[PDB]
């Protein structure tokens, strides 16, 4: 019922099953020999993603958990231009 | 139905919480997850002890003012208390 | 100067000398001979000032310009404004051609032009032939000019004088000994544009000068196209030329009365059977070395007829309007078979009168048919196909059932037309790439309303799947128009030229039942125009949401749900839901709006103008050039 | 003005109005050509109507000419009085219920299809933001009806 995705650098960041399962990529790496169903961790270990890219990753996860059919107006989700063109590239990996 | 952050030093948990709600039940779901008892953690945020058992008004989080895109910043402390030593994520490469 | 040009344009337009005199003097050099030499663009169409005085016939204004100046006629001007307004004619062409002889001889005394050679290499004696004046020909021919000059395509002077009403024109042209058997680029030697007009007399003119007969390109004798034009007073005369034996002898009646059961002029069902009944008796008349009417293989489309081998036979059909001009329909084809231009005419006109009088089914079988047959004698069907479209709009809208394998057969001959279409926007460059790409669009039109007539039309599973997979089969060629629109953006686009006929009644575009078709086909739902504009850009256009929420409703939800990005941008810089320039529009996109942080990230990166060159996969550099 | 507009004489009403015509003249049932135009659904007469400003007053029996364009299952003129630039949410939401009710009991416009759709148009514009929402006014459940209670949400509807 947790998710425990990790970083390049190493920060751990830790979010529900169903708020990760959104990502395809994430519902493809915790299916298979990455299982491990202990019922703690179910553990992701990304190479190349950086803290703060994740960090936001995770922030749009929950926002999509709020906002996926209320009303149709949904609240903005403002994104930095420094941490833009490195969140595309992990959202196109994780094909969110 | 408030999404709230809980930093540790390396870890970062993201849970919710109702508005019509207390410290208790953010406090049992974190428990169930973290194996922690509600007495050994502590939830110190903004520097600050807050309560056990009152509202979240004194605690310093609103639902408008923790929003999905820019949840809290709510710090843990676990008895060895502990020490603050939480780094800021990774800084973006090559500034625009 | 221009405005100056444009002063003496009005004083030769009225044929004033004294007010010309004023415009043309008291000037330099330089400028004079400019005025005098150069053409004027009026109503659209440039023209030497001079023209219009020997159009207008305004002798005495262009005289004595020849008098006081040295200007000449080789100035480039157009051949006339009846259909052809093509330029590189010599101002002496155009004076033959207005009837005017009084201004032809002034030109020749001061520098002649009667050996002009433009494009077309046109001589003056071409349009003096067109206008049909005995004086004007008679003259350019002492101008020491040749009268046997050929074009591309070997317009003979005779052809021309020929083919009009022209006879003093011919009967003089053959008195200075021409060639009577000027071959041509469809093989015509002068005699069978002679008999296509019915002249009874200029046919005869060529008899005395024995032009004989000679077989075409096309196979047909001069003593064919005759029969073939409905026109009996010249079918007579060239049976008296000592050469016609009786292969070409009864074969000649029965294309005249077959051309005279189906014509749109000359309609004439009691010389009809007059006229087979003749042929037939000329067949069965001595019992020796008979020659028997060749059985063609029986065809679906006139019936179930196998010809008339007996005149009994033919007796019983005599008051049968129906039954003779299907029996005249396989015995044209037989004579002039399957390679002829005109051979479907017939076939169409009987399809009108058909059609006109509540029948539909011998209608689509006679031009699926004469679609058949110009499909594969490589010609242009785009008409054809247009007319499937009205005759299927008529067989809709009268509540009459529309058959699934013609809708299938008129569809794949369809796709066969946009894929030759296709095929001809790309080998021609520029010689008629213009016309090329409106008959091209107007057959992707077409295609259009036969699939909405597909859509409306009840059939069956498996003609449903192959109407499915030919619509498929068209669309992965992807044809595009002159703006970029493919079929998803034309069945999207309110501005799609609906045909002017009950096509308009039946096929309304923006079409949900279309859309929602070429997207289960499989269309490339993000595909772009030359603006950007994607399937979505469009229907969000859309200016009547309310009144048929009904179409722009299924629209937006099957184009959604197919694959569309509602997030996309235009060579505007501009989403889909920027254009909704409406308020439901912008509420039916935005609840259907799926959130990606793909799509979020980009739309960042964009706003910011970030630099994502070769920072991005190659993939996702073309998914932020419109997210 | 409005006998002409009445029937198919929209020639009549045009060379009318460049006479200056009556722009707001009422009727004994206060219809001021536009209850007594929609009626009629000659959607060039409206648009000649609006050219001329003829503007938006209810008649008689309390109704704005958009409400009888909507009670008539004519979805031209719904439209082209919905752009009016001064008819407000309010307004344009419940025309657009009125006009997807009337769709559904009707003779000659009989379309359960146009209802779901315009009822689905109408609540989604009431359900769109969240703040300054606009809740519907519902009326007790009437028996005649069964015992329905409208829809007040987008998931029953």
């Amino acid at each position: 019922m947790y998710v425990k995705l990790i970083s390049s650098d190493g920060h751990e960041f830790i979010v529900k099953r169903e708020h990760a399962l959104t990502s395809g990529t994430i519902k493809a790496m915790l299916s298979g020999p990455g299982q491990f169903a202990e019922n703690e961790t179910n553990e992701v270990n990304f190479r190349e993603i950086p803290s703060h890219v994740l960090s936001k990753v995770c922030m749009y996860f929950t926002y999509k958990v709020r906002y996926t059919n209320s009303s149709t107006e949904i609240p903005e989700f403002p994104i930095a231009p420094e941490i833009a063109l490195e969140l595309l590239m992990a959202a196109n990996f994780l094909d969110c | 139905d408030v999404f709230l952050m809980i930093r540790r030093h390396k870890t970062t948990i993201f849970t919710d919480a109702k508005e019509s709600s207390t410290v208790f039940e953010l406090k049992r779901i974190v428990e169930g997850i973290l194996k922690r008892p509600p007495d050994e953690q502590r939830l110190y945020k903004d520097d600050q002890l807050l309560d056990d058992g009152k509202t979240l008004g004194e605690c310093g989080f609103t639902s408008q003012t923790a929003r999905p895109q820019a949840p809290a910043t709510v710090g843990l402390a676990f008895r060895a208390f502990e020490a603050l030593c939480i780094e800021p994520f990774s800084s973006p490469p090559e500034l625009p | 100067m221009e405005g100056l040009a444009g002063y003496v344009y009005k004083a030769a337009s009225e044929g004033k000398v004294l007010t010309l005199a004023a415009l043309l003097l008291n000037r330099s050099e330089s400028d004079i001979r400019y005025l005098l030499g150069y053409v004027s663009q009026q109503g659209g169409q440039r023209s030497t000032p001079l023209i219009i005085a020997a159009r207008n016939g305004h002798a005495k204004v262009v005289r004595l310009l020849l008098e006081h100046y040295r200007v000449q006629t080789q100035q480039t001007g157009t051949v006339r404004f009846d259909g052809y307004v093509i330029d590189g004619a010599t101002a002496l062409w155009c004076a033959a051609g207005a009837g005017h002889f009084e201004v032809v001889k002034l030109l020749v005394s001061h520098g002649a032009n009667v050996n002009h050679t433009t494009v077309t290499n046109s001589t003056p004696l071409r349009a003096a032939c067109f206008d049909g004046r005995l004086d004007i020909v008679k003259y350019l021919v002492e101008n020491n000019a040749n009268i046997s000059i050929a074009n591309k395509y070997d317009n003979t002077c005779l052809m021309i004088a020929a083919y009009k009403g022209h006879t003093d024109v011919v009967r003089y042209l053959l008195e200075q000994r021409a060639d009577p058997n000027a071959k041509a680029h469809c093989g015509a030697t002068a005699l069978h544009f002679a008999a296509e007009a019915g002249h009874i007399d200029i046919v005869k003119e060529l008899i005395k000068w024995r032009a004989a007969i000679v077989v075409n390109g096309h196979g047909m004798t001069p003593l064919k196209v005759a029969a073939e034009s409905c026109k009996a007073d010249v079918v007579e005369l060239l049976l008296s030329h000592a050469d016609c034996d009786r292969r070409s002898r009864i074969e000649a009646l029965e294309l005249l009365g077959a051309s005279f059961a189906n014509d749109r002029e000359n309609y004439d069902i009691i010389k009809t059977y007059h006229y087979l009944y003749l042929a037939m008796l000329e067949r069965f008349q001595d019992g020796d070395n008979i020659l028997e009417k060749e059985v063609l293989p029986p065809i679906h489309a006139y019936g179930n007829r196998t010809e008339c081998r007996n005149p009994q036979e033919l007796e019983s059909i005599r008051q049968d309007r129906d039954a003779l001009h299907m029996e005249g329909l396989i015995v044209r084809e037989r004579i002039l078979g399957a390679d002829n231009i005109d051979v479907s005419h017939p076939i169409i006109y009987r399809g009108a009168v058909y059609a006109d009088n509540m029948e539909f089914e011998q209608c689509i079988k006679l031009w699926l048919h004469a679609l058949h047959l110009r499909q594969k004698g490589n010609r242009n069907t785009h008409k054809d196909l247009l007319r499937f479209a009205q005759v299927f709009s008529q067989m809709i809208h009268l509540n009459e059932t529309v058959k699934a394998p013609d809708i299938e057969c008129v569809l794949r001959c369809s796709v066969l037309e946009i894929e030759q279409s296709m095929n001809r926007v790309k080998n021609i460059s520029d010689a008629d790439v213009h016309n090329a790409m409106d008959n091209y669009e107007c057959n992707l039109y077409t295609f259009l309303y036969l699939v909405c007539i597909s859509t409306k039309t009840q059939c069956s599973e498996e003609d449903q799947c192959k109407i499915n997979k030919q619509i498929y089969n068209l669309i992965h060629l992807d044809p595009r128009t002159r703006e970029g629109f493919t079929l998803l953006h034309l069945a999207v686009n309110s501005n799609t030229p609906v045909d002017d006929f009950h096509t308009n009644d039946v096929c309304s575009f923006p079409n949900a039942l279309v859309t929602k078709l070429l997207l289960d086909c499989g269309a490339e739902v993000n595909a772009v125009d030359n603006e950007g504009n994607s399937a979505l850009h469009i229907i969000v256009q859309y200016n009547r949401p309310i009144s048929d929420f009904l179409t722009l409703h299924s629209i937006i939800i099957s184009l959604v749900e197919a694959g569309a990005h509602t997030d996309m941008t235009n060579k505007q810089n501009k989403t889909p839901l920027d254009k909704s320039t409406t308020g439901v529009s912008e509420i039916l996109l935005k609840t259907q709006m799926k959130m990606s942080l793909k799509c979020l990230a980009a739309r960042a990166v964009r706003a910011n103008d970030i630099n994502y060159q070769d920072q991005i996969p190659r993939t996702l550099e073309e998914f932020v050039g419109f997210h």
